[PDB]
Formats: structure tokens, C-alpha cells, sequence
């Protein structure tokens, strides 16, 4: 199936970016986002996984959090 | 339509004994979202307890409650339960359910709520 | 242990229309026929309209007949009575009413004890 | 690579990235700077068919915080 | 231990054509995303190209398409640009640029640290 | 385009260390060279040292490095290495990376190659 996108492509036909998660471990339900001011973390529950290496989507991105856990993933690599 | 949470099952209870929370949640599509719960003890900030995701099959604890505690829900009637055991002094707070503004999704931030009940007391004394 | 709140009424005109919604709260609604009913002033409160726990058929008080439409939604555990073609003879409070077992409604008031607080509505020419 | 940024969980877990189109020719995606003080390309991989799903390459230390925040602004 | 020698600057005259050449010494190549970039007297160096590592997808500022080709060679490891209709206000030295990592290109003349001596193109009257 | 070569990896090292060789080449199609590596001692003439077949896979060696010197590259950096174990003194010399004119071909005389680099230093001594 499908899940909703992180942000909208301006460039392609219907394009949208995806953000997906990857662990070893199929039987994931949740993924965590510390927020980047530290008040605490954002769960999001994923989609059923795929095996291809198990690669889970995220269902619960909003126009709306999608902010917050863009925000949460830039402090990750920093 | 707005979301209403109505929430019960405090008491005062001594060191040792259990309590169990409910909450029904009118007015969301309620097998959808993840729930959860909070509590505020007196003089110290508002904390996550445990959540519960909208299937009900998986579920987290702040590591105080971990062992103790279980959050289940009933997505039938739109409940959400918290059971309680070994309560001790520290667990003293009044409780709130939460219910989050999206769907499929949750913060361990009481910032990112805006759906309160008026929370239900819990006493752990020697009372 | 069991709640119903009601809400969508309001002051409309003749001919106007109006949607309530009741939310209930603390019952397998999925199971339950639902149903409302509503008190003039002073009158006792009647049958308005009646949905089965699927949602899937109704009936209806003959005066409401064509113009009502209940409906519900098992996910949010709230019925709707949709109202059409209002008229003076509707004022009144409604009612939501979810009755004591599954799978089945009465048109007696006397046969509830889960009843909402209610909410207004009144169709005049203000 | 592909991760977008690394999963301190278990089992060496990357959130990866991913670009959805009605198309099956793209090979690059733009990321517009949110500085302003240009743009990254990066290189997409073979699609696959369920639309078309293309994965990133081309994210690393220099540029993951530069395309999360280009998807920010979004 | 990576370098670039970029060749086939020249004076020309406008409308004329000219290719420039770069070969890339030191580096798996076939993986990196190549382009160019030019800076005229005084301003700073802009973007003006760019190929991806398997050769058959690029992109160019706007100033430059449809009037500048991009290509390559993974085999000698070299890129080019082929210029045509070229206009004096394409004068500026050319820059061969190679990134940091694989599979990947950046418009910012800042991001880069592998850049070659350039290659002067002119285009005037003599 | 004029092909180039850029030597390194010499230096000063005393008897039975290492050392190890690179020659990058710019300008030409590599992998379907066959490359290789000269030496030339002090007042003595220049010699053929190794040699690698396009491939990667084959290799030959002068009688007098065999067992200790291994040539090796890398198609995708155009890249030649030599890697020199059991170093003697008499490995003194500059040693030149060596491209032939044509493609597929190898001459161990000097005078048979028109791209020189300039070589990197090698020194074998006590000190």
C-alpha cells in the first residue's frame, strides 16, 4: 500500500518525498522522533513492513507535524 | 464536533494496592489514533505515563511505571484503561487521558495536546 | 457510565434545515440501535426515528416520514438526525436515546434510562 | 548511501528517503538550499512499481542537514 | 590526490563554438556526479552544469540551455562542455568540479574543494 | 587530449622496509592500456620494473624485483600501484609510472614511450 508524503516535490507530476524507516527487525509498529526543542518525542505509527531488510513506511505524517519531525531528523544528524 | 474525555477511577488507596483508570473518549474516530496517559503530581511538571497504539496490540511505559503499570483500550466502546499495581507514594498525581490531534500519532509532549479531561485524582498514602 | 452528548440545534426558519449529531460515550455502539426522540413543550417526549446497530435501516415516526434522516457512524459512536423541510410543529428538545440491551430499540420513553441532556430546537420566524 | 539519518535503535537502522512520481524516467532529485545559497542534486535509484518510487543516493554528512532543511521549507 | 586539467579555452567570436575538456586524475569516476562552473571578472563562480555519474541525465542554468551540452566519458574519465552560440557575456574562466562524495552534485560554489586551474573562454570581437 | 601522470609514494627508507607507489593517469582510456613502472639508478640506464595487463589480472616483473615487488591498479581511478617489500639498496633510483602509445601493448624498452612523468624519488639507505 501507500502512506502520505513528508513534503510535496514541486518539479514532477504528482511528486511528493516519502520518508521510510529500515531496521533488521520485522515486527517494528512505531518509530521515534525526539523533537528538536527537547520537550519530548514523537511517535508515528508505521504501515505493515515490507521484506526486501525490512522497510516500514510512516502513516502518521500531517501537512501539519510533518514540521516537527523534519525538525527532529536535522538534529538527529547534527 | 468536539473531542470530550471523560475520566474516572482515582482514589485514595495505600502503598502496594492498584487503582484502575478509564476513560471515554466521545466524539473522534477513536480506532485510529493512539492514546495515551499523563499525570502531574503536585508542585512537578505534567509527565508521560503510557501509550497505546490505535490497533492496541503494542504499547510503551515512562520507565518509572514500567512493570507496574498496563495501558489497554477497548476500541468498541472508546475506552482507554490504565491498571495500576504495587502503587506507591511517588505515583500520587491526578491523571489525564490524552488524545492526540492527528491520527496514527503521539507526543510525549503535553505541549502538543489540546483535548484535556478534567483528570482524576490518585492518592497513595498511609490513609 | 454510559454518555450521550447532543448537539446541533439552534433557532432555523420554516422550511429550513438542521443536522444533529449526538456522541456517545462508554458502550460497544456497534451493537446498539440507536434512536431519538423529542418533548415539545409540555408534551411528552415521542418516537422521532430509529437506526439499527449496522446502520443500515431506519424508521421513522410517520410526522418525520420523508423529511428526517437518521444515520450513524460506527467509528466515532455517534448517530446524526438529519432535518429537512422544518416546521413550527418540530420545535422541541431532542433527545438521543441508547437503550439498555443490544440489538434492539423501543418507541416508549419509559423504556430508557440513558438519556442526553438534549438540545433545542426551534423553527420560527425569527 | 541512502540514509537520510541513522536509527540509534537496533540492527543499524536508517530512515531512508524516497520520491514518488507518476514518472519512471527520473534519475535526479533537487533539493532547493534554505539559505538560498544554491541547490543539491542528488542521484535516484531504479524504480520500483507497486506509481513510481525512487530511492535517494547521494546523502551524506555534507548534505543530509541541507536537504532535511530544503524539505523543511516545504 | 585528486586533479583536474581542464583544456579547450579559448578566444572566439560570438555565435562561434568551443569544447572544453577536463580530465579527472584520481577518483572512482563513474560514481560521482560531474559539472561546471564559471566566474567572470570580479563576480563569484556560478553554476552552469551538471551530468550525473552514468551520463545520460544533466542539468544546466538557465542562462546556458539549450545552447550548452554537458557530457562524459567514464572511460578516460574526463567531462566535457560543448558551447555553442556563444555570447560575450559568456566570457569567464571555466572550472572543472568534482564533490566531495559519490552520487551526488551541489550548486554552491562553497561546497566544493576539488577544483581545477580553469580554462579561459573569451568571446569578442578579435 | 595529452595524457599525464602523476607519480608519488617515494621516499627515504632504510634496507628491508616498504614503500609503496602511485601513478595517477589523466587523458587516456585506461583500463585498455596495459601500464607499467621503470627504474633508473644513478648512472645507470633505465629498466623495466613491472608491468600489469589491462585486465588487472597478469602481471610480469623483472628478474630482480620478482618475489618482492607486486604491481597492481585500478580501473575505475585509473590508478597504478607498486608495491615494494624487502627493499636493497640497489632499488635506489626514481621510478617512472609508463603509459605506451597504443592500446593493448607493452615495450620493456624506454625508448618505445613519449609520456614521461616525472617520477618519484626512491632511496634505500641507512639513513
Amino acid at each position: 500500500t501507500d502512506d502520505n508524503a513528508l513534503a510535496y516535490y514541486n518539479t514532477t507530476k504528482g511528486g511528493r518525498f516519502v520518508l521510510a524507516l529500515l531496521s533488521d527487525l520485522q515486527d517494528l509498529k512505531w518509530a521515534r522522533f525526539p523533537k528538536s526543542d527537547g520537550t519530548g518525542t514523537i511517535y508515528t505509527e508505521l504501515e505493515p513492513p515490507c521484506r526486501f531488510k525490512y522497510l516500514y513506511f510512516i502513516k502518521g505524517l500531517n501537512n501539519l507535524n510533518r514540521g516537527m519531525v523534519l525538525g527532529s531528523l536535522a538534529a538527529t544528524v547534527r | 464536533m468536539q473531542v470530550q474525555l471523560q475520566e474516572s477511577g482515582g482514589g485514595l488507596v495505600q502503598p502496594g494496592g492498584s487503582l484502575r483508570l478509564s476513560c471515554a473518549a466521545s466524539g473522534l474516530a477513536f480506532s485510529m489514533y493512539t492514546m495515551g496517559w499523563f499525570r502531574q503530581a503536585p508542585g512537578k511538571e505534567r509527565e508521560f505515563v503510557a501509550m497505546i497504539i490505535s490497533s492496541g496490540d503494542s504499547t510503551d511505559y515512562a520507565d518509572s511505571v514500567k512493570g507496574r503499570f498496563t495501558i489497554s483500550r477497548d476500541n468498541g466502546k472508546n475506552t482507554v484503561y490504565l491498571q495500576m499495581d504495587s502503587l506507591k507514594p511517588e505515583d500520587t498525581a491526578v491523571y489525564y487521558c490524552a488524545a492526540p490531534k492527528f491520527r496514527y500519532y503521539f507526543s510525549t509532549s503535553p505541549g502538543d495536546f489540546d483535548s484535556w479531561g478534567q483528570g482524576t485524582q490518585v492518592t497513595v498514602s498511609s490513609a
